[PDB]
């Protein structure tokens, strides 16, 4: 929606919400010269 | 997508298929940004030069899809559109400047393990992520090579490329509303979006709040995965205010 | 090549 998408925006039911990672997300994190 | 893999089940809950009712065909991709709004490229809807002007009851949006052509009987949900809004200043005449449009759904959708909205960036998120070298993720059911079609949603991660490199790579005039992404031939890794892929989301995961943001909309490219060429995408943050306006304007 | 969609939706 507006101001930085939604309410529950961007927290995928099958990964974040269950604390599971998809097979390549690492790749992404690792470049932001790494994650959380 | 060229040179990517098949996405995992529910890996892109915000991935929307723009589908032509008759002939029943995939037009483009799209992203779910709330339960009543979807975001896609304006060239998916209007391209006067090839005589393309899709109207509201010309289309359906399909969400929760994984399979390209199968009807995913109790997984995907199909919706009718209520309105189509193109950026009043989309340049179809020279460079596809402001290739962005919003479709407000005839009824809100219900979220599910397969259907979830993506976040739109805030000046600060946009500001710390949209940096060359940083990787984003594209998805779509489009062409597998420049010149088949996938059975499943595909995905590829690409690095954000420095503007000057961007420019230096084409003869099209590039505006601040655009960014390019792909690997350099020196780098020895590939992948790119391709026809059929347009309107899809380009997204990053915040390392601050672990959330997924849509940074880019799949816009145009000189051939798919050509060495020394890069995909181009509409710059979703540069356009948030426009997006903020119509939603406020006649939104959910 | 597209399997059929439900008329509830055409
Ligand atoms: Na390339």
């Amino acid at each position: 929606t507006f101001g930085s998408g939604e309410a529950d925006c961007g927290l995928r039911p099958l990964f974040e919400k269950k604390s599971l990672e998809d097979k390549t997300e690492r790749e992404l994190l690792e470049s932001y010269i790494d994650g959380r | 997508i060229v040179e990517g893999s098949d996405a995992e089940i529910g890996m892109s809950p915000w991935q929307v298929m723009l589908f032509r009712k008759s002939p029943q065909e995939l037009l483009c991709g799209a992203s779910l940004i709330s339960d009543r709004w979807v975001l896609t490229a304006a060239h998916c809807l209007l391209y006067p030069p090839w005589d393309k002007n899709f109207t509201e009851n010309d289309l359906l949006v399909r969400i929760g899809k994984h399979s390209r052509t199968r009807y995913e009987r109790n997984i995907e949900k199909i919706s009718m559109l209520e309105k189509i809004y193109i950026h009043p200043r989309y340049n179809w005449r020279e460079n596809l400047d402001r290739d962005i449009a919003l479709m407000k759904l005839k009824k809100p959708v219900a979220f599910s393990d397969y259907i979830h909205p993506v976040c739109l960036p805030d000046r600060e998120t946009a500001a710390s992520l949209l940096q060359a070298g940083y990787k984003g993720r594209v998805t779509g059911w489009g062409n597998l090579k420049e010149t088949g079609q996938p059975s499943v949603l595909q995905v590829v991660n690409l690095p954000i490329v420095e503007r000057p490199v961007c420019k230096d790579s084409t003869r099209i005039r590039i505006t601040d509303n655009m960014f390019c992404a792909g690997y350099k031939p020196d780098e020895g890794k590939r992948g790119d979006a391709c026809e059929g892929d347009s309107g899809g989301p380009f997204v990053m995961k915040s390392p601050f709040n672990n959330r997924w943001y849509q940074m880019g909309i799949v816009s145009w490219g000189e051939g798919c995965d050509r060495d020394g060429k890069y995909g181009f995408y509409t710059h979703v943050f540069r356009l948030k205010k426009w997006i903020q306006k119509v939603i406020d304007q006649f939104g959910e | 090549d597209f399997e059929e969609i439900p008329e509830e939706y055409l």
